[PDB]
């Protein structure tokens, strides 16, 4: 009786908290730095061969290979300059929802609606890409998965629960509760030591990975979120929602930063993106069109189309040279 | 991860002999092979190539049309046939798998070599033949090359192996700026087109044997003459 | 223009775009089948009839034609978030059980099974993933719900049914109001067959419901339809 | 005398500029839009490419009739009489494959997801094209050019004797693009209709019901203009080769008026197929 | 109720947390924008000879 | 299974005996004697030939049933299975174009003396081996060696789908060596008999009805021997084809009687056609 | 047509029917 009357007390007095730090907005703060303009970035590869619904693709750090989940059961790994497909992977399981790319490129995970986590070893002297190890224990569908080392992966999932991975040991290390909703997706700060996941309840929670509990919450989202991508500094992290808005929270503030909308698009998000400067806010919404937005003046920097379905992913490389991205046409499209 | 060859002993001059090696512990029909051929006292040469599924074959030129090279992928065993042999065939042939696509490590394994006797284009360039050295000073060895090696892709073509006395010869390093896996940070390659070093940091005893460099521009593979060290 | 080992890259790209292909026309032949209801419905039996964590996956071939049968009931997850995945699908088999108007829901909340059923079929009947997918339904323990009709009536449990006790009748009119849930009648078929302890004549039904379906799929591609 | 001159060369005019404007009409809705993706799509531009071609040689007989004598010169004859011989083959024997195509998909359809591929159509086009062939090349050998009454005529020319090969052609013209189609044509469409009444889809429902009498409507149209088109050319050059019939003015229109009809449903087949298609239809709507 | 407890303990947490400025926060953001502008390869395009991506 | 072997085997060998002692002793009369100096007679030697050829393909098929497998190779199986298909379609095309040959000399006596020529006899025969072509080179091609069940087996394979090209090729035999031939044959046939009852010459006396008789009694056994031996094997690989039927002892019998029928015809030709033609009947009395 | 009567018999003898 008291104590959930005190919840509301306690979260009432950090949103009075909240309004007492905000004095600025940051779009007047933005005012003074001049419009982008008009950016046209045109195609310069074409991808095929999946012949399935592709769900997720990531960039390797060498800017060169990426790896793409498709419905047909195929991890496909592919050259980006020379257009050759460099691996296939066939697939135990044909649902597959997500699929990681080691930093150092020697392994690549996959996860979807089998519950089991698959770490594929690609430098074996066999020469065929084989099952290293499997991750077992997840109750709800894995939702996305990221490489902070090669022994160690985040996986997200749909039984409400994140966890830390030894695949080495092949057990979890730490894991993390307190999600109402299905986590969806998450995202690797650059220094690696914390990453914040978005879930099905409205919230964005940051996590740190040494610590094992749960740093921040935000809570501006409307109904779901679908994405979340990090800034390079490591500070900000925008997200995707089902709302049609995209917003941007900052760690240190702890507050609503800036919303990303416009009225004639309706539609959700399925992922977001930086550059490599982080001046432009990528992301692909359900209308067949991907839109490139600039996160500091909060304006439509140019418009991407070109796919015949709905744009599943979106990824920027490492170094920032080119923008590939991933629709349900089953054909893979870089934007330049 | 093994490779036997079979079919060895004495040949008569004009004869036939059909050679075959047996993989073991890897996907066999992934690979393209190439076979080697060594002289008693030279250094190595290549003989012939097919490709994964036999989409195709390559050969030297000096042994085009006697020499006929052909696979089995359901028995996983490489089939060579040889018609007209002469007096100067008389090597120990060897078996090498070579997977091909960006960051792969071609040449990284060596077969056994099976030895026939009988019994009556980019030139590659060793300037030295041999270099009396000490356990633990830095080693040189120059290669050099007819024709720039440098291709407009980036990648320079050069592969250095070893060849350790009695054993099978193993590659160090790859494309000069990628090192082969199992072989330690002792070797490091360096230079530039037509002009090529490379260093040995730290030397051993094992590390002795005879050093070869090899072009992959373009077909027909030429080797080099082998610097060889001592103690 | 392009190094030996650029070329030879070209030819692995080329060998795995051949067998991408190939296995693109083997999964193109196979039917894929949904299935969905509740639990203790008798989705296993089901199975084990027509044989003889996460997914399960039902590889049977009758009169050369694949089917796979994918069993969603283990995951505890919300099923709107995932339910997009099974856009491209033939049919969704719908399994419920007929004895389940008697026993109340496992929650301490009253309430009916059979209404529970009922809400877990119009979810999917109206799913806006689901326009043109028929629904392929299975009514189960109809030798039980047959003694159970006989000893209790099907008043007590909502007094709109005012018809005669009859096994006929109680079933029919079980069937007719599950087609009523239906909205888009047009453009949605429902099969509905009485599952009972003879194995071959519900692996006969699909054969027959997911061939109205191929007809279909044939048709509007013609465009006749 | 000029009324009948004027009325022929009218009904060619007619024929040609609708045949050509609905013939590439459906070559720029699938080449900009579709973009050969099916295999249905793929028989349609068939029809398409076949039936421009038939109505490209169409003012070339225009000019014929109307000056009375052929100045185009050899090399033109040859090719002209070749393409009219081997479209109308063409074009009909893609009606027989898309017959057989909807005969598979609505009674095997086990069977029809092997035949309704991309690659299978693309494998099935090919060879009624070099099937054409087979009389398309004899007419090139065939077809020279004739003095007759100082005028030039260009006319197919039969080795000796005249009278034995001049009329096998006829013979294989009649049984192969009109006896051989009109039976494949309506056993197969005759047995899809007796297949879509078992459908318990198409049964039930009033508005079920409805839509079953459209489909049924449609084929038996189709049917029709096949075989109303083709009858009357193909019984009177048979009653012209075994009875001759004096010429007069009658004779010259009714002669014109069947080759006229001939070409009829050529140009009404991207009307009769294409245009009522309910995929072709969206793009229609949506553009 | 322990669950409940249990909740109110996480958000006492998140509550103490120090705080800076949003105003000095967002200046810090657009500075490494306009820093790092000129390496980026989407703002400014790069000449095709440099570009790994070329017309074929 | 022993008794049924025997049956099979005896079966295709006295086929095989009469059809080549027939064809040869033909084609020995025409060449040492007859020297092919009548268009007539270059039809015969064409008809002789082809049966020969398709009489030479029925050894194979006796080794084949006996062994249960092919051991001659795929070279041979080929060129056997080729001749098989090809050989057919041009003694059945002869027999097409002699009915229009004898229907052109009776009905259409004017135009028969531009047509029965030596010349124009030599350029008709040379098309119809042109026409067997079409279905002759496409066998040379998919005929391989399948092995089933340990065994070889000397057949034909299509491109996938199979269903769809499979049945198209005997449908395709079905309606061009059967059901035209057929109609040619007895439409043309049909005619000339009423033409030759109208012709004075053959009636106006008792003496001269006999005679008239024979030429009909000739007509009517020809069509008879035509369609009694084809019309089995036919409709029994249509029937085979649409319905699948148990391979009863009894079922192997007939399967293989009906293909003895089929080569009954070829055998029975040279009897029809030459034996009991009036110019080589009176080559036969001339030496004795 | 006498001679028309001839040559059918002539053609028939050529044939050898009669
Ligand atoms: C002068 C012309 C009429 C002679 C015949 C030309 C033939 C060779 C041409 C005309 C029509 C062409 C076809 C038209 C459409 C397609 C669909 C396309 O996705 C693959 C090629 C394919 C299947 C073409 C193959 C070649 C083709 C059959
Ligand atoms: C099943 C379908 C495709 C078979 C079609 C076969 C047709 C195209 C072939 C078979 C017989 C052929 C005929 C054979 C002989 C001649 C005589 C020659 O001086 C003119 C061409 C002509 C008249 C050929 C025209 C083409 C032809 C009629
Ligand atoms: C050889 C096989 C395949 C086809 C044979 C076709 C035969 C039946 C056809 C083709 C040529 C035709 C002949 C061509 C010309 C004439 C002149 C006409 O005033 C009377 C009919 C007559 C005499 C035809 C009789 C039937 C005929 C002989
Ligand atoms: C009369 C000759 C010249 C041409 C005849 C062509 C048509 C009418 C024939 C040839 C092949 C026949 C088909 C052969 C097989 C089947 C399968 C059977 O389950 C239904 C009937 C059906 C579909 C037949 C219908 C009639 C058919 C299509
Ligand atoms: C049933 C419908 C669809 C088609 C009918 C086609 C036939 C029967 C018709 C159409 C054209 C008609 C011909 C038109 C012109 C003439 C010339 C005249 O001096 C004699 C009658 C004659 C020869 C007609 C006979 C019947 C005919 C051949
Ligand atoms: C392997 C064989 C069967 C292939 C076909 C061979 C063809 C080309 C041969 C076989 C039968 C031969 C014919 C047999 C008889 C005659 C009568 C003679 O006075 C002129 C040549 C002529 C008309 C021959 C022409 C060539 C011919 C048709
Ligand atoms: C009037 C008479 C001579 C016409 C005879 C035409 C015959 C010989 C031709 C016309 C159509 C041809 C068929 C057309 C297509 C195919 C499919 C191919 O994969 C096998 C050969 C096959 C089956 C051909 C065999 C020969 C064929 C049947
Ligand atoms: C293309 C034109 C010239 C000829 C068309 C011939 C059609 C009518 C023939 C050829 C191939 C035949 C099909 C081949 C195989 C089968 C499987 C059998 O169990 C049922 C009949 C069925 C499905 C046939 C139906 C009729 C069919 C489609
Ligand atoms: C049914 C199809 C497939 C084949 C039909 C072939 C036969 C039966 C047809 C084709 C050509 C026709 C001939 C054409 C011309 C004449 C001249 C006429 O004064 C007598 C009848 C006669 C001789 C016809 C008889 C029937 C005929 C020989
Ligand atoms: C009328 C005469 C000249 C020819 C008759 C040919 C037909 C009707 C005969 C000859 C061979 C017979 C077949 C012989 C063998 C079998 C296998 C048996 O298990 C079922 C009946 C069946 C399939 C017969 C059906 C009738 C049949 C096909
Ligand atoms: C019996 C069907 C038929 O054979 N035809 C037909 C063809 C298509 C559509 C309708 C009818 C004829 C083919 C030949 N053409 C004339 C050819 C020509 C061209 C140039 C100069 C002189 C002659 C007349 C029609
Ligand atoms: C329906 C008529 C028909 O098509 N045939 C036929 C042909 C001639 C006379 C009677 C019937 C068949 C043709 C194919 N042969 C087998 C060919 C063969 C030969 C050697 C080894 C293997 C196979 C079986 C008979």
């Amino acid at each position: 009786d008291q104590l959930r009357q005190e919840a509301e007390q306690l979260k009432n007095q950090i949103r009075d908290a909240r309004k007492a730090c905000a004095d600025a907005t940051l779009s007047q703060i933005t005012n003074n730095i001049d419009p982008v303009g008009r950016i046209q970035m045109r195609t310069r590869r074409t991808l095929r061969g999946h012949l399935a619904k592709i769900y997720a693709m990531h960039w390797g750090t060498d800017s060169r290979l990426l790896v793409s989940a498709s419905q047909d059961g195929k991890l496909i790994i592919w050259d980006s300059y020379t257009t050759n497909k460099v691996h296939a992977i066939p697939l135990r399981s044909s649902w597959v929802m997500t699929c990681a790319y080691a930093p150092s490129g020697n392994y690549v995970a996959c996860g979807g609606l089998d519950n089991i986590c698959s770490i594929y070893n690609l430098k074996t002297r066999e020469g065929n890409v084989r099952v290293s190890r499997e991750l077992a224990g997840h109750t709800g569908y894995l939702s996305c998965c990221r490489f902070l080392d090669d022994n160690q992966i985040v996986t997200s999932s749909g039984d409400t629960t994140c966890a830390l991975w030894d695949i080495e040991t092949g057990q979890q290390t730490t894991t993390f509760t307190g999600h109402t909703g299905d986590v969806m997706s998450l995202s690797l700060a650059p220094d690696t030591r914390l990453f914040v996941s978005g879930a099905c309840d409205a919230s964005a929670k940051l996590w740190d990975v040494r610590e094992g509990m749960c740093r921040q919450t935000f809570t501006g989202h409307e109904s779901d979120i679908n994405a979340i991508c990090f800034f390079p500094n490591g500070n900000a992290f925008a997200t995707g929602s089902d709302d049609a808005t995209c917003r941007l929270f900052d760690l240190r503030a702890d507050q609503e930063l800036m919303t990303y909308s416009h009225d004639n698009i309706i539609c959700g998000i399925t992922s977001v993106s930086f550059s490599k400067s982080g001046r432009l806010l990528l992301a692909g919404y359900d209308d067949f069109n991907c839109n490139v937005w600039d996160a500091l003046k909060a304006d439509r920097a140019g418009v991407l189309a070109g796919h015949d379905n709905r744009v599943s992913c979106l990824g920027v490389t490492d170094d920032g040279m080119a923008v590939a991205t991933g629709s349900w046409d089953s054909f893979l499209k870089i934007w330049n | 991860v093994q490779l036997v060859e079979s079919g060895g002993g004495l040949v008569q001059p004009g004869g036939s002999r059909k050679l075959s090696c047996s993989a073991s512990g890897f996907a066999f029909s992934s690979f393209g092979m190439h076979w080697v051929r060594q002289a008693p006292e030279k250094g190595l040469e290549w003989v012939a190539y097919i490709s994964s599924g036999s989409g195709t074959i390559y050969y030297a030129d000096t042994v085009k049309g006697r020499f006929t090279i052909s696979r089995d992928d359901p028995k996983n065993t490489l089939f060579l046939q040889m018609t007209s042999l002469r007096s100067e065939d008389t090597a120990m042939y060897y078996c090498v798998r070579s997977i091909y696509y960006y960051g792969s490590s071609p040449f990284d394994f060596w077969g056994q070599g099976t030895t026939l006797t009988v019994s009556a284009d980019i030139v590659m360039t060793q300037a030295t033949s041999s270099v009396p050295v000490t356990p633990g000073e830095s080693v040189s060895i120059s290669c050099r090359s007819s024709k720039s090696l440098l291709h407009s892709n980036g990648n320079t073509y050069l592969y250095w192996f070893l060849q350790r006395p009695g054993q099978s010869p193993q590659l160090l390093i790859y494309r000069m700026s990628n090192l082969a896996s199992g072989v330690p940070d002792r070797f490091s390659g360096s230079g530039s087109g037509t002009a090529f070093t490379l260093t040995i940091s730290r030397l051993e005893a094992e590390d002795v044997g005879v050093y070869y460099c090899m072009q992959h521009l373009e077909y027909p593979l030429t080797f080099g003459a082998g610097t060889k060290l001592e103690l | 223009t392009l190094s030996a080992e650029d070329k030879a890259a070209v030819e692995r790209s080329k060998m795995i775009d051949r067998n991408l292909r190939e296995d693109g026309e083997k999964a193109a032949r196979e039917v894929k089948l949904l299935l969905l209801g509740a639990g203790e419905s008798g989705k296993s039996t089901i199975v084990k009839q027509m044989k003889i964590t996460g997914i399960v996956e039902t590889h049977f071939t009758f009169k050369d034609l694949h089917f796979k049968m994918f069993d969603v009931g283990a995951q505890r997850s919300e099923r709107k978030k995932w339910i997009h995945c099974f856009e491209g699908v033939t049919a969704i088999i719908f399994c419920v059980a007929l004895s389940d108007y008697d026993l109340v829901l496992a929650e301490d909340e009253e309430m009916n099974r059979m209404h529970e059923s009922m809400k877990l079929f119009d979810s999917i009947c109206n799913n806006k993933w689901f326009t043109d997918t028929s629904i392929i339904l299975f009514l189960n323990k109809k030798d039980l719900f047959e003694e159970k009709i006989k000893k209790s009536p099907l008043t007590i449990c909502y007094p709109e049914y005012a018809g005669s006790n009859t096994y006929e009748e109680a079933a029919a009119y079980i069937q007719c109001q599950f087609e009523d849930l239906n909205k888009r009648k047009d453009t949605k078929e429902i099969y509905t067959h009485f599952t009972c302890s003879t194995d071959t004549k519900n692996v006969q039904f699909v054969f027959d419901a997911v061939t109205d379906v191929i007809i279909k799929n044939n048709l509007k591609d013609c465009g006749l339809f | 005398s000029m009324i009948t001159a004027i009325t022929i060369m009218a009904l060619y005019s007619i024929v040609c500029v609708v045949g050509l404007f609905g013939n590439f009409l459906v070559m720029y809705v699938i080449v900009r839009y579709t973009k050969m993706k099916t295999a249905t799509n793929i028989y349609i531009f068939n029809l398409a490419l076949a039936d421009a071609l038939a109505t490209s040689t169409l003012p070339f007989q225009s000019v014929n009739y109307l000056m009375g004598t052929w100045p185009f010169g050899t090399i033109l004859c040859k090719i002209v009489i070749s393409i009219d011989y081997y479209n109308m083959f063409t074009s009909i024997f893609t009606l027989c494959t898309m017959s057989v195509d909807r005969y598979i998909a609505v009674c095997h359809p086990v069977k029809a997801l092997d035949f309704r591929t991309p690659r299978n159509a693309k494998i099935i086009n090919v060879c009624n094209w070099i099937l054409s062939s087979a009389i398309g090349l004899p007419v090139m050998f065939m077809a020279t050019t004739k003095y007759r009454q100082g005028s030039i005529d260009c006319t197919l020319t039969f080795s000796h004797p005249t009278w034995y090969w001049e009329n096998l052609l006829k013979i294989c013209v009649f049984i192969f693009a009109f006896i051989m189609p009109v039976l494949i044509i309506t056993v197969c469409y005759g047995l899809m209709i007796l297949r879509l009444k078992s459908v318990r889809m198409l049964s039930g429902s009033k508005e079920k019901d409805r839509n079953l009498r459209r489909i049924t409507r449609m084929v038996l149209v189709v049917v029709a203009v096949f075989i109303v088109c083709w009858t009357p050319i193909h019984i009177y050059v048979i009653i012209k080769a075994l009875v001759t019939i004096p010429e007069t003015t009658f004779q010259t229109v009714s002669w014109h008026f069947c080759i006229a009809l001939g070409y009829t449903n050529s140009c009404l087949n991207p009307v009769l197929y294409a245009f009522l298609d309910e995929n072709f239809k969206r793009c229609f709507r949506e553009f | 109720i322990a669950q409940a407890r249990k909740l109110v303990e996480q958000l006492k947490m998140e509550a103490n947390i120090d705080r800076i400025k949003v105003s000095k926060a967002a200046a810090d953001l657009m500075a490494y924008c306009e820093a790092h502008a000129k390496e980026d390869p989407l703002l400014t395009p790069v000449p095709a000879s440099e570009n790994p991506f070329r017309e074929k």
